[PDB]
């Protein structure tokens, strides 16, 4: 199914999962960068990053 | 009694959105908590003067800045008292009795 | 004086003595065409009880700005001055065959006829006098209320507040429990607007705020000691002025009792609300506009112009609590003022530690200082370890001098 | 000097003519080489700017 903006499950638990395994290869990264990393470049890069912190999962 | 809703949900949603920030630009709070400008900063600073929200505002350049710092100086702190304590006991010895 | 004359229930019964009389002349020696009869309704047809003398004194002023009774003053004088005699000498014959009820009565109605008849010292002799009259704790609390009464009089606030403190802590502690409220009725109401109205008459806002907060509305039937607008006056301006925001917040915004009081004037309690609510352009627009009729009241002549400053300095830190980087031009704007006084009075706060901050005068913009903590504590260390060593070479020297001992003969 | 330190106390950027005025030196010109003056004694911790006539205050 997809999760509301037409992306399926699969694609963001995927993106998470690349977030959180770059969060241990740097030291600090851009938000350009960090959506070339993991495409979907910063519409909602910065919205996951910050969607992962204040969860305790980075 | 809405008025004290719609107030208390918006107090909690800036909380939980200003958490991993450091510097935050206002227009940003604004277009996530869907209202004017002037209303962010009214609610930012009741907040910063209830104590709920611990940073302050740079008005200049419409931004937030958080607390990630105060690190534990505390000992500095304390060797302050230390200081001043020690500078009166030297008076005691320079005017105890000659 | 925008929209003026909008207060009628004053005139009927607002204050007792002299001092409502000097302000309502005050009143009307400065607004155009009002020193007339009708301004001196107020001063001198409440002329009651040998208000004969200072009817002279006065009425001549009066007389002069603006005949003399000697006729009806001495016919109501001479027979005051002879109920005097007649009145001492039935209570004397009370006194001689000692009937304590009766003996009691003629140390009160002998102040009452005191203070009808312009005798005050010896009024105070009987009040202290009422210990010979010692029937129980209810007798200390009248006594106890009749001198409190008559030194509010008496232009005295440290034997107020000792008799406060005594009739407070005599009956073990207000009776502990207070025994149901005594009768029904609360006394510790009484004592405590009385000494709310001494603190703050003794140059102290703050304690008096703390005890003149908790009055109950419903145990105000004694509008001679102090109104309840009055009290509600009181409790708002000082309260403001004193209490911070965390104290404003506990002691008056959730406080329910207060909140009758804040319903008497709506003007105080708009001020609080606007002060606590980050509203400050309005609340100072309108405490200038109330400050002509508050300073219309000498019972907070002496405190009320310094009190105002004292808050809009308080405002002054709380516009900059939550920022970092001020804009001046905006602060100038909210506080009804210009960028230059407001530039004088940030300077002035700064010179003397209440606020950390800096003024640039370029483009006015007031930051915010950090204090490097590692730095100062070296510094001051440093500073420390200097005066020691000067101390000690001094010592030393003071030492050597002691043992020669060197002196000019 | 003791006026200009307490002034260096309070401000971060100030004009040559409003430093004059407060510390009554009587000139913008007298007011920049009095701060000169300490500068080189060492006594202040201060920047010239003279495009507008400014100096400021870096006290690190």
């Amino acid at each position: 199914a997809t999760t509301a903006d037409g992306s399926s499950i699969l694609d963001r638990a995927v993106i998470e999962h690349n977030l959180l395994s770059a969060s241990k290869l740097y030291n600090n990264i851009t938000f350009e960068e960090l959506g070339a990393l993991l495409e979907i470049p910063a519409a909602k890069a910065e919205k996951i990053a910050s969607q992962m912190i204040t969860e305790g999962r980075m | 009694h809405i008025e004290e809703l719609l107030r208390n949900i918006r107090t909690q949603v800036l909380i939980k959105l200003i958490k991993p920030y450091t510097r935050i630009h206002i227009p940003f709070i604004s277009k996530e908590l869907n209202i004017d400008v002037a209303d962010v900063e009214s609610l930012l600073v009741q907040c910063i003067l209830d104590n709920t929200i611990h940073g302050r505002i740079d008005q200049v350049n419409q931004l937030l800045e958080l607390d990630h710092q105060k690190r534990g100086g505390a000992r500095y702190t304390a060797l302050d008292k230390w200081t001043n304590q020690l500078n009166s006991l030297n008076q005691a010895v320079v005017s105890k009795l000659a | 004086v925008e929209n003026p004359s909008l207060d009628l229930e004053q005139y009927a019964a607002s204050y007792s003595g002299l001092m409502r009389i000097e302000r309502l002349q005050f009143i009307a020696d400065h607004c155009p065409t009002l020193r007339v009869e009708a301004l001196k309704m107020a001063l001198s047809f409440v002329q009651r009880t040998f208000n004969v003398d200072m009817y002279e004194e006065i009425h001549r002023k009066l007389s002069e700005a603006t005949a003399l009774d000697t006729a009806w003053v001495e016919a109501t004088r001479k027979k005051a001055l002879l109920k005097l005699e007649k009145l001492d000498t039935d209570l004397k014959n009370y006194k001689g065959n000692s009937i304590k009820e009766s003996i009691r009565r003629g140390h009160d109605d002998l102040g009452d006829h005191y203070l009808d008849c312009g005798d005050l010292s010896n009024a105070l002799k009987c009040y202290s006098r009422a210990r010979d009259y010692c029937t129980s704790a209810k007798h200390v609390i009248n006594m106890c209320l009749n001198v409190i009464k008559v030194s509010v009089y008496l232009q005295n606030w440290s034997h107020v507040l000792s008799y406060v403190s005594k009739a407070e802590s005599t009956p073990e502690i207000a009776e502990q429990r207070g025994e149901r409220d005594s009768q029904t009725q609360a006394i510790l109401t009484k004592l405590k607007c009385a000494a709310g109205l001494a603190e703050l008459a003794a140059r102290k806002y703050k304690q008096a705020a703390k005890c003149l907060l908790l009055a109950s509305f419903d145990h105000c039937d004694f509008p001679e000691l102090l109104s309840p607008s009055n009290v509600a006056i009181y409790g708002g301006l000082c309260a403001l002025a004193t209490f911070d925001r965390q104290e404003l917040q506990r002691n008056v915004i959730s406080s329910s009792s207060f909140k009758l009081f804040l319903e008497l004037e709506p003007q105080v309690r708009d001020i609080i609300f606007k002060f606590y609510e980050s509203k400050y352009a309005s609340c100072l627009k309108m405490l200038d506009e109330m400050k002509d009729n508050l300073l219309l009241d000498m019972y907070l002549a002496p405190h009320v112009r310094t009190l105002y400053t004292q808050i809009r300095n308080r405002a002054l830190i709380q516009y900059f609590s939550p920022y970092v980087s001020a804009d001046m031009h905006r602060m100038a704007a909210a506080f009804n003022t210009t960028v230059a006084a407001l530039e004088d009075e940030l300077t002035q706060l700064i010179l003397e530690g209440l606020i950390s901050a800096r003024v640039d005068s370029h483009s006015k913009i007031l930051y915010a200082r950090d204090v490097d903590q590692r730095s100062t504590t070296f510094e001051k260390s440093l500073l420390m370890g200097k005066e020691f060593q000067r101390r000690a070479k001094a010592m030393m020297l003071r030492a050597a001098v002691l043992r020669n001992q060197i002196h000019v003969k | 000097k003791k006026n200009i330190q307490r002034l260096t106390k309070t401000f971060l950027t100030l004009s040559l003519q409003d430093m004059a005025s407060r510390v009554q030196l009587s000139g913008p010109q007298e007011a920049e080489k009095y701060v000169l003056h300490m500068i080189e004694d060492g006594e202040i911790f201060a920047s010239i700017n003279q495009k507008d006539g400014m100096v400021s205050f870096h006290d690190n």
